[PDB]
């Protein structure tokens, strides 16, 4: 009653600027709920929305669930659909083995897309040529992040990099950052032919180059996105889809608790500590 | 002279005779050479050799297998080496 | 030169140091002045990256910029023309000679107590040199009422 | 090379059946990624395939992408947005904000999809009429799951549940568990005009009518997946979005450590333990 | 059978050294479980068999479990104790709120006591004197991690400073990096 008599003042702890749930319709950063659905965005334009504060274009919100329908899952064997499987033989919960999945979603598994995105920004803005990107990289012992393929090769591509990469040719206006990455696999597939431009590496070139060549970001916004982790997000999304598919599979199939076999582990203790 | 050498050995030659090399007051004259070239090199050359080509030898004409069997190739690091004499023999 | 007036109803102050407590007072003292604006446009902390710190300008809730560098605060600041340097008396001597390799500020005030003479004899010298107005250390700052104040001058509102 | 010759048999710990990423092409659940792009299911499609191994008719797929749609965000003041706007001002990490944040889904917040649908499944299938189901839970104690909202009432429709309602009219074949509820919710607005149906309690009746009125799913089928908790992962899958999006939202507002104030707190230590 | 008659050769997959389950009994790095009690090893001790696979001295066990003790809570006010709480208040779970409350460890919060060894270990390590790391982290903009109390001062001590530097005051053979870092 001294707030709304305006007698106080009291400093709000909380800032927020992607939903507003007060008032009588729920508000999509400044976007009606009602005029979303109007308006025929889907996920890809509640995402624009919620993630950037921004209307996409109609081509960004597909591309966009594009890229999550094609990270949706990629099989049991990885270590997040490992984990969440064996959460989900544990008994244990949907929350709980999803999470215990996206847990190890980071550097080593499913962190390509924004190591990609940032290693082919850094050598586009840096100005230097593709041969000069990859003989830097080569001296500095790193691989190029987005590059490489365990089977499919130049005559026998990816196809689900050729599904996003015909879309983007088909949609974007500019794709810079992808004609840099296509002249940096035509180098490292004169190398050998499977190291092709990976899902990852299209997926996180295609993003900078929606980011920076769609009229919705200036280059700090895009160029921010990016640093603060938009493709980890992207991933993220996409891949829970999988994880939580694998909890229904595990739970459906009623499978018991697992043990992992003891023939499987190396044991090196100590002699005596 | 010199100048040439160094033109031998940084597009990685192997054979180069410009015979015959007429030199007046006027100026040098390169009326003829024939080269061989160090065809692996590529890799360090391609920017100075532009997309160089290399005649097969003077005879019979290439047979469209055969440069498909060399664009075999170079695919990968394999070897896939196939040369005709008389498609119409036995012994294949 | 060395100007007449210092202050004004348009003089825009940035605050070296986190002195929220302060910089509150002088948006207090600047809202009861009727001022259109803050009289503190940026604050400079080089402990911290670049944020933005919340304030009260009066019951409305503004943001204050605040910079790790000197050079960010006045390049996005041109209308700057005071400093209000709250550093210790071991950082005072350097922020105020770096704050006068900028022409804009005209005035310094300085709140450290227990510089060195010769510092400050050194500091003397270069703001007659640049025609910069010091506010000397070891001071609460001056009040120039309508228009601005220093610190926290006057005590709380 | 044992296995290669058949000479030894070793069963396989895991089973799986929603992805195959082994061989040339990604297959979600017996399709193939091309052929999931070509057919263009989107986002709705994929989960179809990845969750239920079915492909979902097109108005199945798009009331999926809808319901996705109206559960991606609820604001900053919910529970689970809470722990993950404080996570993320702890400088931590994508992952592990919205963990923070989706580990909060539970009984009290985020489960009232499932509970609703749970809860009219049951009475509609004990064949007690509306009349009796609110008598029922009236007398139990226990507050109707998916009725109520905090200012929406009869005449101020919540306008989200009025979206998702005009297209399960529309383009679903029957919708019997949807008619009961509609049923329910006359009874209760008669009460007292708030007593709405919610759009948990929309989503859950709504689904669980498109998994047995769809032709995809037996009646064994549908009522498996209801249990086993298929509408908690679509209140994650679409709470997640939201969630990324408020991480996003703290990390580009550069929100500092959250400490919780003294004042807010009450401590009743005891006097001397 | 194939495997046990030696037959054929699978690589582990997996390699671990800090405990043993099979076998009659169970075996902390090295150590059997009744010898482990027997020792009189405590949390300390077992900590660290399983964390470092090494057989600690008494004091540095003792050490151990007082860290444990003065990190036990540090009230409701903080991030993950807040998260904690919330998600209890959630009807959640014990995992499940424990787990929402440990996401926030991490730089901000809950990773003073790395950050501080790393910084004191490398200004010790670099050989530079503590005036000289002083005014390093001063000019590079950065506090030192491990220094500052919001009220307790000199002549009002922290008195959980207190008992841990009196332990190790009194039991550590040498204490080189706590003496640089009392000097700092
Ligand atoms: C406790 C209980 C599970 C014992 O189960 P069990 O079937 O007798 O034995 P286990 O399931 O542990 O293991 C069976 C075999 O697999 C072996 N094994 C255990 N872990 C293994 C691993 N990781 N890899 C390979 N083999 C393993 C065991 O050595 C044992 O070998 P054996 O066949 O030569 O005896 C059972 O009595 C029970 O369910 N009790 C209910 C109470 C309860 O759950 N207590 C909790 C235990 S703390
Ligand atoms: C340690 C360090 C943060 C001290 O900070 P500080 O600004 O002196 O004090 P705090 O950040 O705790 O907060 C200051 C005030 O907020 C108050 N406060 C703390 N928690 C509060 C809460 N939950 N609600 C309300 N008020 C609170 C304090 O009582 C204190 O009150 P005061 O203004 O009357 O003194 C600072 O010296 C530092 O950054 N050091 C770097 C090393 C480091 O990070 N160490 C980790 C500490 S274990």
């Amino acid at each position: 009653w001294a707030r709304e008599l305006g007698l106080i003042r009291k400093p709000a702890s909380f800032m927020t600027s992607i939903c507003d749930e007060r008032g009588q319709e729920l508000i999509y950063a400044g976007m009606p709920i009602t005029e979303v659905f109007k308006e025929e965005m889907g996920i890809g334009g509640v995402l624009g929305l919620l993630w950037f504060q921004k209307r996409l274009p109609k081509y960004s919100c597909q591309f966009i669930e594009m890229c999550l329908m094609v990270t949706a899952d990629h099989g049991p064997a990885v270590s997040g659909a490992h984990n969440t499987i064996i959460c989900a033989r544990a008994g244990k919960d949907l929350v709980s083995s999803l999470t215990s999945g996206l847990l190890t979603i980071g550097d080593r598994f499913g962190g390509a897309l924004d190591a990609a995105a940032k290693m082919f920004s850094k050598a586009f803005d840096s100005g230097i040529i593709p041969m000069e990107f990859v003989n830097k990289m080569k001296k500095e012992g790193k691989l190029i992040m987005g590059i490489g393929h365990r089977v499919k090769s130049i005559n026998n591509p990816d196809m689900r990099v050729q599904i996003l990469k015909d879309y983007v040719r088909q949609h974007f206006p500019a794709t810079p950052l992808l004609d840099y990455a296509l002249e940096v696999e035509k180098i490292t597939t004169s190398k050998k032919p499977n190291l092709i431009l990976n899902v990852a590496g299209l997926i996180g070139v295609a993003f900078v180059d929606m980011l920076r060549n769609c009229g919705s970001f200036t280059r700090e916004e895009a160029d921010e996105y990016i640093d603060i982790g938009a493709l980890n997000g992207i991933f993220v999304l996409g891949r829970s889809m999988g994880f939580i598919g694998h909890y229904l599979d595990q739970k459906r199939l009623k499978q018991g608790l697992y043990r992992h076999p003891w023939d499987d582990i190396s044991y090196v203790l100590p002699e005596h500590m | 002279i010199s100048g040439l050498f160094n033109f031998y050995e940084d597009l990685y030659f192997t054979y180069l005779e410009i015979n015959p090399l007429v030199v007046t007051k006027d100026g040098v004259y390169v009326l003829d050479l024939a080269a061989k070239v160090d065809a692996t090199a590529d890799y360090i050359c391609k920017v100075k050799w532009g997309d160089i080509e290399f005649p097969p030898p003077f005879g019979r004409e290439a047979y469209p297998e055969e440069a498909y069997i060399a664009d075999l190739d170079a695919k990968s690091g394999a070897s896939l080496k196939l040369t005709l004499l008389n498609p119409k023999g036995r012994i294949w | 030169g060395k100007s007449t007036t210092l202050f004004s109803r348009h003089t825009k102050a940035i605050v070296w140091g986190m002195q929220t407590r302060a910089v509150q007072g002088m948006l207090d003292f600047d809202y009861v002045c009727s001022r259109d604006e803050p009289s503190v446009a940026a604050m400079v902390y080089p402990f911290t990256g670049d944020h933005k710190q919340k304030f009260y300008w009066g019951h409305k809730e503004i943001l204050i910029p605040v910079f790790k560098n000197m050079a960010d605060a006045m390049r996005k600041h041109p209308e700057v023309d005071v400093l209000i340097n709250f550093a210790s008396l071991r950082s005072a001597y350097d922020s105020t000679m770096e704050t006068m390799n900028y022409a804009q500020i005209r005035t310094i005030a300085i709140i450290a107590e227990g510089i060195p003479e010769a510092l400050t004899r050194k500091l003397i010298k270069k703001a007659d040199q640049k025609g910069v107005t010091i506010i000397g250390p070891a001071t609460v700052g001056g009040i120039k009422p309508g228009c601005f104040k220093i610190g926290n001058t006057g005590g709380m509102l």
